[PDB]
RNA sequence: CCCCGCCCCGGCAGCAGCAGCUCGCCGAAUCCCGGGGCCGAGGGAGCGAGACCCGUGCCGCCGCGCUCUCCCCCCUGGGGGG
RNA sequence: GGCCACGGCGUCCCCCGCGAGCGCACGGGGUCGGCGGCGAUGUCGGCUACCCACCCGACCCGUCUUGAAACACGGACCAAGG
RNA sequence: CGGGCCCAUACCCGGCCGUCGCUGGCAGUCGGCAGAGCGAGAAAGAGAGUGGCGCGGACGCUACGCCGCGACGAGUAGGAG
């Protein structure tokens, strides 16, 4: 019985594919990290038909659902137990997230305290 | 005072037939002018106590939703106005199109309070029992039965027909079906070949176009 | 004990000469060859039936190989009897010139 | 907050909210059309009887 | 005490309600009066024409003083003078409509903008449909839909036009404050002409759509709404 | 078949005609009904008592019907009406 | 015959400031006080990421230039420096 | 020459994103020591005085915050946030 958020609206994303850097498929030195094309003759920059799209501001997501995980919560990185009383009073809207650097003996304690406090943990059985 | 039926006949929806002062005259408002708990004491065995019929909540959630802006035209399903196609009248022959009885000609009896048609079907003819169907998923053929001289028991309704929870046929259902079917069979035996038509199954063959054939 | 669905062909997508709109499909129903004759089929729901490798659950039966994408006939197209159909998932382009079942039960006769 | 605009040509109560006389105007129109239709049909019936 | 304060508040609310009822009766009677005035207007011209025909002479009706103008062509490639006159006519986008009162100056401006507009003489029904269906106001330089009579009253009551009925009256039978009424009215944002146009680039007389349709603008309005 | 004058424009139907198409422009001189498709954005608008009250969650504008008047009619105390 | 934002008394001059209740809704943006199925070793869900197919679109970048896909120049590929 | 039909990022209706403007609104969360309001055609007081039982009331306001109305959205060289 997973914990539920206060409300779970239907999250709508205007795009699910990522904006890949132009011509990154033809080279290995070119990562897919988006760089704006600035060439004088660049058809991608000139917005020709059937080319790679560019990240307009019109793709911005709804503010009511922005950053919402598919579970309906919003993530918060926590490093120790004392940072869970922070989410104590944001119980139904915000979940917890244990850092990769925390060791197993402390992850057990964080998970136990969160279970006591009814705060959701997105990676509760990570290391064991 | 004893209530009276509305004195303003409707012309169309929302428009009464008579004017404002015409209704004033009809109501005769000229001669009707007018002018200007919480706690109960429950005895106890030192003195008496005051009991609270309402107790404050013992737990408050972390957060709660605000109230909703309230609209006007939205109603529960129980009281929507229910409509029926003109081609469907009691006694017409329908064609079932969705369920396990798809394509079987049947007989229409009445429309229930939930808007679902009450179909009988003769068990001796096509093994269709007293069943509900949806008005949309049927075809109304142009064949009628003089069913007006048939009485359907009142007790059978949507509450009767609704699913309860392996399914066993009850004796109440069997006797209700026996009564209705014994009432309906002779009236359709009076139309030649009608029993065979009801027993057959409708289907589409080569070159037969639904938009060209009069049903 | 027979066919209860009309025969239609997925002709292609809503398009111009050089632009394709995949969310709308064009259908040829047999026997209808006129805009004024297509009126019977507006609002009827249509289905595309195909087979895959592994099984999927079916309503009222044991799982089998069949899968279905559902649709609905929206409005007529041209003068020769085309209609426009909108499916809850865009029809795959491999279904060009294949059979689309057009049902009868959303009926208003 | 912003209100939703409703077409008064199609919405009777909105039309009345912007012009209360529309109600009596439409009632007079409906009654006159009904009377004219009845007169036409009875005149045609009398003419065909007299034929 | 609060005993008389409550009754004072209730009396105030009663006064507001009585004033509102008075205003409603006033606007209802004004609407009825306008209906009769329109009927007299419509029968008078027919009667005058009939009496002229009986006498054997001709009756030339007064040339119309109101016009409805629609921008036909787009924004690309426009002469500076044509652009300026369109801006002054309040047609800054394709398919905007605007009532215009007709005098020598306005007629000359329309002659200048002849290739870029289609215009004519609207009907009373055309005015009604345009005002009710697509009528927006300019309130605090904002485009606000006219969803009640108080928006018109607060911005035009000083000119003694209280409702959309006498707003339509002013626009149809242009009065002393037609300029203010038209300036209050935001430019109408009509849609594309359903059923197609004949030819955008050519005058109406040559079978196109530019120029001055006399009273075919009513058909054009029926299609564009 | 086409013309003149007299017969009340000779009279009778009707009438931009369901002889569904011989030729128009319309709607303050316009209303009613029905079908197909797409959409559901927002979320504490208050109502009533009130220093005698501490309810309630249908609220504003707008359009209405019934009772605090009394008779009568119809179909079965109920509904439909004058 | 048909219609209506007509509806008391009191005089003075003209012609001739608070009724009570209820209920319905074309009324400041959707609700149901409506339902049906299928789920343990083969099924359910996963708009993204892996492979493949189909339809439509789609010429290689940077650069000078009025004009670049150019039969204009620089560029085999990768890492670090710049 | 006539009806019908096809579609652009154009126009209309609707949702969402941002910018601009209203140099718009909110310190009023003033609660038993209490009395719920400032949206509505037309200036300015829920003005003060002088004589004729049961103990109850959601969220909010990192004011560099939150909220509401409309309009607008091409871009090399270049500028700014
Ligand atoms: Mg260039
Ligand atoms: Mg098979
Ligand atoms: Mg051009
Ligand atoms: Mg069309
Ligand atoms: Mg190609
Ligand atoms: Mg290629
Ligand atoms: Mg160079
Ligand atoms: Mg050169
Ligand atoms: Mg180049
Ligand atoms: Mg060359
Ligand atoms: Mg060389
Ligand atoms: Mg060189
Ligand atoms: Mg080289
Ligand atoms: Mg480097
Ligand atoms: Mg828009
Ligand atoms: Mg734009
Ligand atoms: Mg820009």
């Amino acid at each position: 019985a997973a914990l539920r958020p206060l409300v779970k609206p239907k999250i709508v994303k205007k795009r699910t594919k990522k904006f890949i850097r132009h011509q990154s498929d033809r080279y290995v030195k070119i990562k897919r990290n988006w760089r704006k094309p600035r060439g004088i003759d660049n058809r991608v920059r000139r917005r020709f038909k059937g080319q790679i799209l560019m990240p307009n501001i019109g793709y911005g997501s709804n503010k009511k659902t922005k950053h919402m995980l598919p579970s309906g919560f919003r993530k918060f990185l926590v490093h120790n137990v004392k940072e869970l009383e922070v989410l104590l009073m944001c119980n139904k809207s915000y979940c917890a997230e244990i850092a990769h650097n925390v060791s197993s003996k402390n992850r057990k304690a964080i998970v136990e305290r969160a279970a006591q406090l009814a705060i959701r943990v997105t990676n509760p059985n990570a290391r064991l | 005072g004893k209530p009276h039926c509305s004195r303003n006949p409707v012309l169309v929806r929302g428009i009464g037939r008579y004017s404002r002062s015409a209704m004033y005259s009809r109501k005769a408002l000229y001669k009707r002018k007018y002018a200007a708990l919480a706690t109960v004491t429950k005895p106890v065995g030192g003195g008496t106590r005051v009991v609270k019929l309402r107790k404050m909540p013992r737990y408050y959630p972390t957060e709660d939703v605000p109230r909703k802006l309230l609209s006007h035209g939205k109603k529960p399903f129980s009281q929507h106005v229910r409509k029926l196609r003109a081609s469907i009248t009691p006694g017409t022959i329908l064609i079932i199109l969705t369920g396990r009885h798809r394509g079987k000609r049947v007989v229409f009896l009445k429309q229930l309070s939930s808007g679902l048609l009450l179909v009988t079907g003769p068990l001796s003819l096509n093994r269709v029992p007293l069943r509900r169907t949806h008005q949309k998923f049927v075809i109304a053929t142009s064949t009628k039965i003089d069913i007006s001289g048939v009485k359907i028991p009142k007790h059978l309704t949507d509450a009767y027909f609704k699913k309860k929870k392996k399914y066993e046929i009850t004796e109440q259902r069997k006797v209700d079906q026996k009564a209705v079917d014994s009432q309906i069979l002779p009236k359709i035996k009076a139309v030649p070949q009608l029993q065979g038509y009801l027993r057959s199954v409708f289907a589409l063959t080569n070159g037969v176009y639904p938009h060209k054939l009069v049903f | 004990s027979g066919r209860l669905w009309c025969k239609a062909i997925f002709a292609g997508y809503k398009r111009g000469l050089r632009n394709q709109r995949e969310h709308t499909a064009l259908l040829k129903i047999e026997g209808v060859y006129a805009r004024d004759e297509t009126e019977f089929y507006l609002g009827k729901r249509c289905a595309y039936v195909y087979k895959a490798k592994n099984n999927t659950v079916t309503p009222g039966g044991k799982p089998n190989k069949t899968r279905v994408i559902w649709g609905k006939v929206t409005r007529a197209h041209g003068n020769s009897g085309m209609v426009r159909a909108k499916f809850r998932s865009n029809l795959p382009a491999k279904a060009i010139g294949h059979r689309i079942r057009v049902m009868l039960y959303p009926s208003r006769i | 907050r912003r209100v939703l605009k409703k077409n008064p040509l199609k919405n009777l109560r909105i039309m009345l909210k912007l012009n209360p006389y529309a109600k009596t105007m439409r009632r007079n129109t409906i009654l006159r059309q009904a009377r004219n239709h009845k007169l036409r049909v009875e005149r045609a019936a009398a003419a065909l009887a007299a034929k | 005490n609060f005993a008389e304060l409550k009754i004072k508040r209730l009396r105030k609310k009663f006064a507001q309600k009585m004033l509102r009822k008075a205003r409603r009766k006033l606007i209802y009677e004004k609407a009825k009066h306008y209906h009769k005035e329109y009927r007299q207007m419509y029968r008078t011209e027919i009667r005058m024409a009939r009496m002229a025909r009986k006498a054997g002479n001709f009756y030339v009706p007064a040339e119309p003083k109101l016009a409805f103008v629609i921008r036909i062509r787009g924004i690309n490639g426009v002469s500076p003078k044509v652009r300026k006159v369109l801006q002054l006519l309040r047609l800054r986008q394709i398919f905007n409509g605007t009532f215009v009162k007709l005098n020598k100056a306005s007629i000359n401006m329309l002659r200048i903008v002849e290739p870029y507009i289609a215009w004519g003489y609207p009907n009373l029904k055309s005015v009604n449909e345009l005002i009710y269906k697509r009528g927006y106001g300019k309130i605090n330089k904002k485009r606000i839909a006219l969803t009640d009579n108080t928006l018109i009253a607060r911005s035009l009551g000083k000119y003694n036009i209280i409702c959309m009925e006498d707003l339509i009256h002013e626009i149809y039978t242009v009065g002393k404050h037609f300029k203010e009424a038209n300036n209050f009215l935001w430019p109408f944002k009509l849609s594309s002409p359903r059923g197609g146009m004949k030819k955008k680039t050519t005058h109406f007389v040559e079978g196109g759509d530019a120029g001055n349709r006399e009273d075919q603008i009513n058909r054009l309005i029926r299609r564009m709404n």
